[PDB]
């Protein structure tokens, strides 16, 4: 196995695959390509890298993170050739020579083979608005499982991702202008982060394929596999406000402050703040154990009865954080029901919060 | 804090 | 007490000086002070009222009066007030009730004697921090090695530090006569001093006594205690007439170290130089026997040499120095090595030999 390629060419791929022999990177030459493949046994990350240069057939696995670093660490523009010679990975360019311990390839695991049941192709800022839209929403270490993770949903001509820890929600549809078939699937929070990074900002597509206990997704020369979650995904459109009678509009980034300086003197551990609608304005309350108090009071826009509910400040913080626009447009019904949030100029996205007694 | 379901 | 400021007249004031989780808060004399302490150290800032005000004093939380002040829009008007046992904070059509603790209950440093006085500009103590700090030990059980020595001596400053393995100095001239003296400040101490330095136009006026430290910029006066201690002598650590000097680009240096610490030993970081005509040739390798190699070109006409060093070491110092080149004085395999700016002699870094 012999390959020369620029600094340049390798970085990216490098970084992709790298995010015992699971420290490892499977290194390929063939057919005029080299493959970067990097593995949990939960998912899988490939690059390819055409070669342009002379090369040589072959296979080995190199530490992950050293071999990324020896790259990176190299001057802007390098080239970097790289041998198998022994039990050793040479890596040469200039000067500087460094000589890596191997794993056998054999040893490196293969995830199961499956087929793909749904396919549709999406812009990549199609699935980085999909994703952030929703992934702070996703539970952290619930112990129930598909709540670590995001569902994937395709109805009609639409994608959606819906993500929820049982006590807020966020949910997000985007047309991709594609018969799609009526279908789900929870990626676990991991696959989520990855996929994620693979998105460059360029104008390729990326190609999505679903499986039974599995979901691909292609994009360039990288492609990135993932098993899924099992168990009963929650359904957005139980939690979404059967009907709302108290609509409120009010400045995206007002709002925001005032709730970030109640949150000041907000319990440490339960966060809990006071919402008085009336018309026109919003009144925000804290207070602490230390009866330290806070008051904010804000120009809204709102038509409906006087009403009083108690929200975790930091999960309003969160979806208000997550709605980079002008104006919020709040959606209620009584002080122990769900509030629905979305951006005024838009509805791809809506997020809903249950309240605090 | 309320559940949402 | 009331005042009534301007929200920008209090942040930086505010950053400076963060019931030690209290700040103290006085009105007097058209003056609004601050003061923040642990004990240890102390630093008091100073506003002045030009909106209507009446004197007092209290305490307040320092993080949750900071939060909130940061928190209000860009030239918000913050008006304060004591009401009970309650500070008031209201500004637009926000208001705040904070819990207090009494001003009569705020400790003091206690009451000392200065014996030696300078005043330097803010960048030349900037400097003689900055380029020093980063060898300080941290929780060191040998107590003075946990700051940084602060000497005079004819007409400079001098800051030194050490932490038993590695050694940093840098020297100043001030353009004043000063007694031989030498200081220990806590480490914590030198950080804070550091930082109430923006290195702007008001000069810094340093008080030293017997057991403290106070410096002195514009609206801000900080206090500390020294460490009761004795330092190692820096004298004793310098390399006698290194007569091997190679110089090279300092970013090359510092990126054929880099490179090769990826291979060396996670634990003890050893890597090996050989020194011949022109040229340097960097080895590094681990337990697991991989190997690294870098060769540079360097300008260098010394009897040719090996050594060995901790490259965290000399990454530090590299880092540390940022300029364009770099001047390595060398003597042989068993001695240590001093590390300069090539172009400038104030400030030096001993870094000891390794047999790898
Ligand atoms: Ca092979
Ligand atoms: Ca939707
Ligand atoms: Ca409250
Ligand atoms: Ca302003
Ligand atoms: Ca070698
Ligand atoms: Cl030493």
């Amino acid at each position: 196995m012999k390959f020369t390629v620029e600094r340049e060419h390798l970085l990216k791929p490098l970084q992709q695959v790298s995010g015992p022999i699971l420290g490892n990177l499977l290194l390929q030459v063939a057919d005029g390509t080299l493959s970067l493949t990097g593995t949990d046994l939960e998912m899988e990350m490939v690059a390819r890298v055409a070669l342009v240069q002379p090369h040589e057939p072959g296979a080995t696995t190199v530490p992950a993170r050293k071999f990324f670093d020896i790259c990176r660490g190299l001057p802007e523009g390098a080239e970097i050739a790289v041998q198998l010679e022994g039990e050793r990975m040479l890596v040469r360019s200039g000067r500087s020579r460094f000589s890596l311990s191997t794993l056998p390839a054999a040893d490196f695991p293969n995830l199961d083979d499956w087929q793909s049941e749904v396919e549709f192709t999406l812009p990549q800022a199609t699935m980085k608005r999909l994703i952030e839209a929703t992934q702070f929403s996703m539970a952290h270490q619930d112990v129930r499982y598909y709540l670590n993770g995001m569902l994937f949903e395709t109805e009609g001509e639409e994608l959606r991702t819906v993500a929820t820890d049982g006590h807020r929600l966020a949910v997000c549809s985007m047309p991709i202008g594609q018969s799609l078939p009526s279908h789900s699937v929870i990626v676990p929070r991991k696959g989520v982060i990855e996929l994620m990074r693979m998105l460059d900002g360029g104008d390729n597509p990326l190609r999505v394929q679903i499986g039974s206990n599995n979901i691909r997704a292609h994009v360039g020369d990288f492609i990135f596999t993932s098993k899924l979650v099992d168990g009963r995904f929650p359904d957005y459109r139980r939690v979404l406000p059967k009907n709302p009678d108290k609509h409120l509009e009010a400045g995206c980034d007002l709002l925001k402050q005032a709730f970030a300086r109640a949150a000041i003197l907000s319990n440490e551990k339960f966060r809990g703040v006071r919402l008085y609608v009336s018309e026109n304005q919003l009144k925000i309350t804290a207070n602490n154990p230390e009866q330290e108090e806070a008051e904010e009071i804000l120009d809204v826009t709102y038509s409906g009865a006087e009403m009083e509910i108690g929200f975790n400040v930091s999960y309003v913080l969160d979806v208000l954080n997550a709605l980079k626009c002008e104006n919020v447009r709040m959606m209620l019904t009584d002080s122990v029901s769900s509030v629905q949030i979305e951006d005024a100029a838009s509805q791809s996205a809506a997020y809903v919060v249950m309240p605090m007694r | 804090q309320l559940a949402l379901f």
